[PDB]
RNA sequence: UUGACCUCAAAUCAGGUAGGACUACGCGCUGAAAAUAAGCGCAGGAAAAGAAAAUAACCAUGAUUCCCUCAGUAACGUGAAGCGGGAAAAGCUCAAAUUUGAAAUCUGGCAACAUUUCUUUUGUUGUCCGAGUUGUAAUUUCAAGAAGCUGCUUUGAGUGUAGACGAUCGGUCUAAGUUCCUUGGAACAGGACGUCAGAGAGGGUGAGAACCCCGUCUUUGGUCGAUUGGAUAUGCCAUAUAAAGCGCUUUCGAAGAGUCGAGUUGUGCAGCUCUAAAUGGGUGGUCAUCUAA
RNA sequence: AAGAGCAUAGCUGUUGGGACCCGAAAGAUGGUGAAACCAUCUAGUAGCUGGUUC
């Protein structure tokens, strides 16, 4: 109706068709593979979540549920096993620790974390007695 | 149970810096028209006419109230 | 009675927010649809003897129960800073709402970074 | 005599940007015989609002928006709001505190090096000039927090490769009568005999065509692409002399002014006159609640 | 004083919306000409006139 309209109903220019409607756009899964792979492109989201043992809320359900008639494990080892490789959270001390601690072990015992916090040449960078232990304990 | 406190509640205490910079610029800025006109009266010890016309001025007699003893403290530091 | 709403959309806008649903779990599978809100009293005469879902579990609700400010929004419980605890029971209801919740979690393990050196 | 700056210019100076259109919905402002129409200004795929200077008077609630309810109630024919049920959910950033053992920051020129929806896009690295101490970074935002002490737990604004997985653009593949008899210019009609069907939607063809043709079903998919989203595996670099959460405190805790507000005037806001404070100030019913500019 | 309603559909009545159909003299906004004109408000206003279908 209005003249834009009108304008490529009386040209010659073919439209630009864009096919994009489908009945049950019901999206596909990304993000976990283990889901993805037991998904049921089918059935709605929260029948899948409650197939595969998965809460799909934790707070009550603001409605009906379905009553028809009158991946859970495999999460679980996954995540331990990923866990467990990367699991050494220990870092080692660079060559400039390696001799910053050792100087200040070498010269103040092993134990007075407050005698090397109160040095003042040694200790330039005034590093307080909680993180002494840590490069102490991360030298071993 | 009793509840901390909210920080926001500690709103409007005071500071021992703000208290001095506030006492400062008391000093350095000077005194207004009015507050000129309010310190001579009570040096003259109208009072009771130095009052009602702070109240004229500013609006409530609480602010009338306390911009007074700001100014008679100021006097006695004079 | 001049313009009106008619809501003949009702129908199609039941349909679009399924979809919204069934596309939101599917970026983020493994973790819920919806975070666990509290369970808080109504503020009134007429209401205060219900339950009902709040906004979000107050400071010390998440620190009796286990979990820092920061992360208790990753792993998906939301917090309320205006909330408070008056009575200890709310306080109890809703610590044990967190303790079935971290039960019920697998936090999945993210990526590391390991320098080279120390 | 020579120079710092401060302010102000000029240039077809180097590089940029604004205007006009559309206006269904957005936000203003102005405004009739309804806060309407018309007028005026301004945007985006949404806009606006928005993390309480908020309700309430409870066993308290907890940004905003929207729907139902509240409710034709309350207040004064106009016409609420809180609570209640739902949809959706996500939080945050500055100013005000000395980085002072180091302006740690950034624009630009050139030089290189990569990257690309892309020779069109986007950056990194070095280097010189400047910006900037009248304050650019790091830190902090009241929910706090900083500074110490403590001892546990954590960490990439990287870059290739590979495969799976979704998203888009285009190309590509699809079952079975056109067999006889009468009507007719025409068999798509009538009858006989058969077939296909995950396809008997629709259209075309010389009259009512599932089986002539295009399609339809298969397809919630096969196939060749072309770009891509986010994860996963693995390789190579990595500033970690660091950064962050939480216990603890013999330490501290900065918080927005011709604005709040009082008098009057125009229809909460605005104009004029005057002009604040720091447990202060605002809003509710001495307590509660919030912490504006 | 041993509760009778609640919802829906239909019929009819009535009140309000353009309100059974058509029709009056003004006005308001914003414009175009040189008070007139133009498109809106606007289906303005009816106590009244005319019509109203087997």
């Amino acid at each position: 109706a209005n003249p834009r309209q009108r304008n490529k109903q009386r040209s010659g220019k073919p439209r630009l068709t864009r096919r994009n409607a489908n009945k049950k756009a019901k999206a596909k899964i990304y993000g976990n593979f283990v889901i993805q792979q037991n998904w049921d492109k089918h059935a709605t989201l929260r029948q899948n979540y409650a197939r595969l043992g998965l809460l799909a809320t934790p707070n009550y359900v603001t409605g009906g549920v379905e009553k028809l008639y009158p991946v859970v494990r495999q999460l679980e080892e996954e995540a331990v096993k990923k866990a467990a490789r990367q699991s050494n959270k220990m870092l080692p001390l660079s060559a400039f620790e390696h001799a910053y601690i050792q100087r200040l072990i070498n010269k103040y015992g092993t134990e007075d974390f407050e005698s090397m916090a109160k040095d003042v040449k040694l200790n330039s960078k005034l590093f307080n007695g909680s993180k002494l232990k840590n490069l102490y304990i991360r030298m071993k | 149970r009793q509840l901390p406190e909210r920080p926001s509640r500690r709103k409007g205490h005071l500071s021992k810096r703000t208290a001095f910079v506030r006492s400062i610029v008391r000093e350095v800025a000077g005194f207004a028209p009015y507050e000129r006109r309010v310190m001579e009266l009570i040096r003259n010890s109208q009072d009771k006419r130095a009052r009602k016309l702070a109240k004229k001025r500013l609006g409530t007699l609480k602010r009338a109230k306390g911009k007074i003893e700001e100014l008679t403290s100021v006097i006695q530091s004079s | 009675q001049r313009y009106v709403k008619t809501w003949f959309n009702q129908p199609g806008r039941k349909l679009r927010r399924r979809q919204a649903r069934q596309t939101k779990a599917a970026k983020i599978a493994p973790r819920p649809v919806e975070a666990i809100r509290p369970a808080v009293k109504p503020p009134t005469i007429r209401y205060n003897m219900k339950v009902r879902a709040g906004r979000g579990f107050t400071l010390e609700e998440l620190k009796a129960a286990g979990v820092s400010r920061r992360v208790a929004s990753t792993i998906g419980i939301p917090v309320d800073h205006r909330r408070r605890n008056r009575s200890e029971e709310s306080l109890q209801r809703n610590v044990e709402r967190i303790k079935v919740y971290l039960a019920h979690l697998i936090v999945f393990p993210r990526k590391a970074g390991q320098p080279k050196k120390g």
